[PDB]
RNA sequence: GCAAAAACA
RNA sequence: GCCUGUUUUUGCU
RNA sequence: UGCU
RNA sequence: AGAGAAAUCAAG
């Protein structure tokens, strides 16, 4: 605890109530010094006897009643203010233990008792030295030297010296002008002394209502939300290139490619196809970075800021007003359900090739078997292939970042099936990126293979027709600008598989634990509200569509999604309580749905989740 | 959302993990913070009265309001002075051991606090450079400022630092001299303004909020003062049942479980948040609570003044406005200060002090998390409230054990009102009470039968760290191990996270496919033998804690001949630029200095690829620290206590080392001859 | 002690 | 650009 | 210029 | 253009 090692425990506990140390300057050091004095008093009367009685009688830290009783019996009286520490039967006179910084030039303090002065090094003054014996001097010197070693070890020399001297500063003080500065913005002084008597008044409150029915989320009205994401998602396809490196695949694609525009968007002019063709030609030679051309300015928005500012200045007319920014509200698009359904479509490959960990114990075997089961139940799915495409594209676009390039970089998106064949999903074109921050955008020209074209889903995409080896394909070719932080985040998109794996693992392990035996092949029935009615459904397909929804949620993560998901946890908890015959009560002005509705603006998956919440029952019996 | 609500096997509480869009991008802030800063400034004035009267609230210094003025249907800024006094008295009368620990901290721990603890902070506003600087730089420049304005040396203790800060405030003119050379001038008013100035700035990469918020940082002239009160508040909060802020992790869960006792007829469980926190709390309420605590403890006046300094300085705070509100004429975009042209914040023009704006109400910043927790906890202590309360800063959970539903409702309303008495408003849309207890939430920890694991709160840490392969592998595996231990990830999720981390970690170091590293290893016939080199994983689920090299050596996957090369302490890859000192246990010469390298050749340093005088000064400090450590091995185990200055101390130490070197006398003389 | 990372408020 | 408080993981002095 |  | 959301990047 706070006891110094050299201080005896009995002395320390006896000193606790002797003086009010909190109000004294350096209260802990004052207590330590008083303990030193009491220990010196103890050492002076080191089992000395006289006429069958102790030679020295110690007055220090003794109740005043006993002190007066024994002083009266000894025909001695001392005042209350100063009382000698101890009394000697031999050479009858009262002694007081004093600690002084300097042993020289010292005079007796009081004429009623003698002074046994000592210094911090254990030495004693001449009269004290001649009064006491050599053994007492050695004991006192040793104890004081141990105390001095403790002092110098803890860097408390200045505090101890100030305490021994007798006068010291308050250890903190506030001046005059600083006090005036402090009292400028308050109605009380430094140590407030309100004149009001303490009391807790009774205030008329309100009544806590009950959430008899679950809240209904607001469905916004407006045009359907377009597909606003870095890549295509479930509408992604690939061309099966012959086995080889990336250069061979790009050469094979470019040398046999017939590009013809079939749908042009104003957002992405159809003339920037030459940028992609030039990038493909340059990459087919072995020079991924190519020089600028005339249509690169349109493709990557080169210098657009100057013309935009000039147009703004020329058209500037009127009076300055506040910003009042607005966000357009959009409704739930029809393509979200289609995306969910199509993302669950089975594939012929596994698309999740993670090298297995080592296996040493049986627990390791159980864990790896569970992981293998999860991989095989979610691997052969379109969502896994889309996740792989997103991983490859994000990493290959992010790796060519971090520099200040004035040229154009081509980043192919090529995967390889377990047969050697290359799979060309598309190519990302990185333009002039004088990037300095983590949030500033980097221009891109995302060109990739499309499975099906939809005007309302992709209004900013200029769809082309690709003719390779008597086969017809589609090309997206959208102009986007994308930041460093988002690219880095999507470079690690493979982490999305954990949460559906979490659900699967919890179900399987709970089943194993309830019956006290692992199965690893359980495919139970999960009761869910599919079309407003509770119907059974297997665990495997549930995990598959959980993965699909989690992926669709990850690539559409924005402030709206963050707020929506943060504020639906309360409603999710309330629904789980209500399904267990629990009542839910709310404060006076409690509307938990408003803090969710404020986050429902234009995010298609936020609207999808809101509709899913609304469809399922809100009143539980 | 219907796919996230199972009904047969597991409950929605276990699927709360699915309500997380993490692994997606985190929102960022883009433009001016002026609108957000001004909104935080104006909100406390809008909540003082039941009917918003901003103009009538700006002339109020201490926000104290009658019990009939306290808004019950909305946020209420201000406190009731008598309520604060009585509730602080009640909180002191109970929890006497906590007050005893407070007295122990004041008597013992407080004098030993060093101002070097201020160096632990992150970016700090600098009153000298008018910028945000790392805490060590700002602390050191502030110490130099105090030393050269008070013409004395500042003691290592925090009390001496605070006394120096108070003493400089007494001067009329203060000056700062620093190497580039340049001299800056401060008046008493200028330095007072810089003392009470909070540098506002955006909070980036924050998840869970629709609207971006603004964070602030104070100067070093007040961080020291806040340190004492924060430490005292922590000391009190560690010893009270109703606190939840000083404990965390599994200890917080154990404390929560200690209170989940539902035995009466009606057992509720209220879990909610406090709305408009950090701006409905008048610092004067915290002043009064601390003053009551110190009075009932018998403390002297100086400690009371010391505890009251920071809250008054925050009463006189100057929030730094951003780079101006955005104004548009047509499609133009111009940024203008608050008072240039009318806006929705015209009422606050009178508080503009240069580029900063004053606000006498609220805190504007979470600099008093522990003190605000104490203010929340004192209001709980009253006869009507008999339940169990846990409050961290503004997230709380309450457990009711009542005989009747009406009694529980009365207790809940009493809780709301007593929180409102001290300026704390329950968020009505965020507070939910379940009449049979068993389902609740606290600090995003949901419990139904036990605190369920929350996957996707560990996913952001699954990316390789980017230091070097050994450190990255070790810390990734140990993060996964901790997640498994805490119950967040089970066997399957743990192993899958291991596999994903391993695959990404091998990719990041050019160990997958055909890369330059793999090509060089292939053409030179270099078998990988290591995870970062493309070898098969050696780590398993049960061997997350084992080091890669030791495990491979034990399993025979790494022969001794290659071990003699990988773990060479003289490899050029990790060779240090300067010699280092080594111990020699039971030797004639116990210290030997020689060139050294980090043993592992894969612990290399990656080049980073791109107040200067203060940095050179840091380098000088590092050199002095290195020589002190070399000459004084005992300061590595205990605090430095040698007397005299550094030069003489090391001179005598170097001498004494020489006369114990067991050499010839004349050789010792020639060694001493060249000592400066 | 320092440095990096993560979660929560 | 990158606050305060609590907890956790790793590495180096 | 090659992470399923 | 576009990214995007309560205002920024798309150059100096």
């Amino acid at each position: 605890t706070d006891r110094p090692d050299h201080i005896d425990s009995r002395v320390w506990e006896l000193s606790e109530t002797q003086e009010d140390w909190i109000t004294q300057v350096h209260g802990h050091v004052r207590r330590v010094v008083e303990c030193w004095k009491y220990t010196i008093c103890c050492l002076i009367s080191n089992m000395h006897t006289h006429r069958g009685a102790p030679q020295y009688d110690v007055f220090k830290w003794q109740d005043r009643s006993t002190i007066e009783w024994i002083c009266s019996k000894k025909k001695v009286q001392y005042p209350e203010r100063d009382t000698p520490d101890l009394y000697d039967n031999e050479r009858a006179v009262a002694y007081k233990v004093l600690l002084v910084s300097d042993l020289s030039d010292h005079s007796p303090t009081s004429g009623i008792y003698h002074d046994l002065a000592f210094n911090l090094e254990g030495e004693a003054e001449e009269s004290c030295a001649l009064v006491l014996r050599g053994s007492q001097l050695q004991d006192i010197k040793g104890f004081l030297c141990r105390a001095l070693e403790w002092v110098v070890s803890n860097n408390l020399t200045q505090e101890v010296v100030e305490t021994i001297s007798g006068e010291a500063k308050l250890q903190f003080s506030v001046g005059t002008t600083f006090r005036t500065l402090l009292k400028r913005d308050t109605d009380w002084d430094v140590i407030p002394t309100p004149r009001v008597e303490p009391n807790v008044p009774r205030i008329e409150g309100r009544r806590w209502t009950q959430m008899k029915k679950l809240p209904l989320l607001k469905e916004k009205e407006g045009p359907p939300s377009p597909w606003r994401a870095l890549l295509l998602g479930a509408d992604s396809e690939y061309i099966v290139c012959p086995p080889g490196t990336d250069q061979e695949a790009i050469s094979w694609i470019h040398s046999q490619s017939e590009i013809e525009c079939i749908r042009e968007s104003k957002s992405t002019p159809a003339s920037v196809i030459t940028c992609l063709t030039s990038s493909l030609q340059s990459f087919a030679e072995g020079n991924p970075v190519r020089s600028r051309i005339h249509e690169d300015i349109i493709a990557f928005g080169i210098n657009k800021k100057q013309e935009k500012k000039q147009s703004a200045s020329s058209s500037a007319s009127g009076e300055w007003k506040r910003a009042e920014y607005q966000v357009e509200e959009m409704s739930l698009p029809p393509w979200v359900e289609e995306e969910m359904v199509l993302l669950r479509s089975d594939q012929e490959d596994n698309w999740i090739e993670l090298e297995k960990n080592a296996i040493y114990t049986e627990v390791d075997g159980v864990a790896e078997g569970l992981v293998d089961k999860y991989i095989e139940i979610v691997g052969r799915t379109k969502v896994a292939s889309v996740i792989e495409k997103w991983q490859i594209a994000a990493t290959r676009t992010f790796s060519q970042l971090h520099t200040d390039r004035s040229r154009i970089t081509a980043c192919p998106i090529i995967t390889r099936d377990p047969s050697g064949n290359c799979q060309f999903w598309g190519m990302v074109l990185l333009g002039p990126h004088h990037v300095k921050r983590d949030t500033d955008n980097a221009p891109l020209l995302i060109a990739e293979i499309m499975g099906e074209d939809t005007e309302e889903k992709y209004p900013k995409h200029s769809v082309f027709s690709l003719k390779v080896e008597e086969k017809q394909f589609l090309l997206s070719l959208k102009i986007t600008s994308f930041s460093r932080n988002k690219l880095y985040t999507f470079s690690n998109i493979r982490r999305v598989l954990i949460q559906p794996a979490s659900i699967y693992s919890q179900v399987v392990l709970s089943r194993a634990a309830e019956n006290n035996s692992l199965n690893l092949e359980v495919n139970p029935e999960i009761q869910l509200y599919l079309e407003g009615a509770q119907r059974g459904m297997t665990l495997y397909q549930w995990v598959r569509m959980i993965l699909c929804l989690e992926f669709l949620m990850a690539i559409y993560n924005n402030p709206q999604m963050e707020g929506f998901l943060a504020n639906m946890r309360r409603l999710h908890m309330s629904r789980h309580a209500m399904m267990e015959r629990r009542q839910v009560f709310l404060p006076f002005g409690s509307r938990p749905e408003d803090k969710v509705n404020e986050c429902i603006i234009n995010n298609p998956i936020v609207a999808y989740l809101a509709k899913g919440w609304n469809s399922m029952p809100n009143v539980y019996y | 959302m219907n796919l996230f609500t199972p009904l047969s096997e597991i409950n929605p509480t276990t699927t709360q993990e699915l309500l997380y869009a993490y692994t997606g991008p985190a929102p960022v802030a883009y433009g001016t913070r002026t609108r957000a800063v001004l909104e935080n400034i104006i909100r406390p004035y809008q909540y003082f009265y039941k009917e918003p009267n901003v103009q009538r609230a700006l002339d109020i210094k201490t926000g104290c309001k009658e019990p009939e003025d306290i808004n019950v249907e909305g946020p209420s800024s201000g406190f009731h002075t008598a309520s604060v006094l009585k509730l602080a008295d009640n909180f002191f009368r109970k929890y006497r051991p906590a007050m005893e620990k407070l007295k122990y901290w004041i008597l013992v721990k407080l004098p030993k606090l060093k101002y070097a603890e201020l160096s632990k902070g992150r970016q700090t506003y600098s009153f000298i450079h008018k910028r945000n600087l790392p805490a060590p730089i700002a602390l050191e420049e502030t110490v130099e400022f105090l030393e050269q304005n008070l013409r004395r040396k500042i003691g290592p203790t925090l009390l001496s630092y605070c006394q120096a800060i108070a003493d400089v405030m007494e001067l009329d003119e203060t000056t700062y001299e620093g190497a580039r050379t340049y001299t800056i001038k401060f008046s008493r008013e200028e330095l007072w303004d810089q003392m009470r100035t909070l540098n506002t700035m955006w909070k980036h990469l924050e998840r869970g909020r629709l609207n971006r918020r603004t964070i602030a940082t104070p100067s070093m002239l007040i961080r020291g003062f806040v340190k004492i009160v924060e430490d005292a508040a922590k000391e009190i909060l560690e010893n009270v049942p109703t606190s939840g802020v000083p404990v965390g992790g599994e200890e917080k869960l154990a404390k929560l479980a200690s209170k989940q006792t539902f035995h009466t007829a009606v057992t509720g469980e209220l879990s909610g948040d406090q709305e408009k926190f950090n701006e409905c709390l008048d610092p004067d309420a915290m002043r009064l609570m601390w003053t009551v605590f110190l009075r009932k403890l018998g403390c002297p006046d100086w400690i009371m003044e010391l505890f009251n300094i920071p809250f008054m300085v925050f009463k006189s705070k100057l929030a730094d406005m951003g780079e101006g509100l955005v104004y548009t004429k047509g499609k133009l975009t111009d940024r203008k200060p608050l008072g240039e042209m009318p806006s929705e914040f015209d009422d606050l023009v009178r508080n503009v002090v240069g580029n900063s704006i004053s606000c006498r109400l609220g805190m504007f910043m979470g600099m008093y998390n522990l003190t605000s927790t104490l203010l929340a906890l004192i209001s709980i202590e009253r006869e009507e409230l008999t339940g169990s309360h846990v409050e961290s800063s503004d997230d709380f959970i309450h457990f009711f054990n009542c005989k009747t539903h009406e009694e529980m409702f009365k207790q809940a309303e009493t809780l709301r009102l007593t929180l409102k008495l001290v300026g704390i408003n329950m968020s009505p849309s965020k507070c939910i009470l379940i009449s049979p207890a068993g389902i609740g939430e606290f600090n995003s920890k949901f419990h139904h039968r036990d605190f369920v694991g929350n996957v996707a709160t560990e996913l952001p840490a699954l990316v390789p760290n980017g230091t070097n392969p050994m450190t990255d592998l070790a810390m990734g595996l140990n993060v996964i191990k901790h997640s498994v231990n805490t119950g967040q990830m089970n066997l399957c999720t743990g192993a899958l996270a291991m596999r994903i981390f391993n695959h990404a970690y091998k990719y990041a170091y050019m160990a997958l496919g055909v890369t330059r590293r793999t090509r060089f290893m292939e053409e030179n016939a270099i078998t990988p033998l290591l995870t970062n080199q493309g070898a098969s994983p050696v780590h398993s689920f049960s061997t997350m804690h084992l080091d890669e090299v030791a495990l491979r050596r034990h399993l025979g996957l790494l022969d001794e001949e290659t071990l003699r090369r990988i773990l060479n302490p003289n490899n050029p890859v990790t060779q240090k630029g300067d010699p280092s000192m080594f111990f020699r246990i039971e030797n004639k010469m116990p210290q030997i200095m020689e060139d050294y390298s980090v043993p592992s050749c894969f612990k290399y340093t990656l080049s980073r690829n791109r107040h200067k005088a203060l940095l050179n000064k840091e380098e000088r400090y590092q050199r002095v620290t290195s020589i002190i450590n070399k000459l004084f091995p005992e300061v590595l185990i205990q605090e430095a206590s040698a007397p005299g200055t550094v030069r003489e101390s090391l001179k005598r130490r170097l001498e004494l080392v020489v006369e114990r070197s067991d050499l010839d006398e004349e050789r010792k003389k020639r060694i001493l001859s060249r000592i400066f």
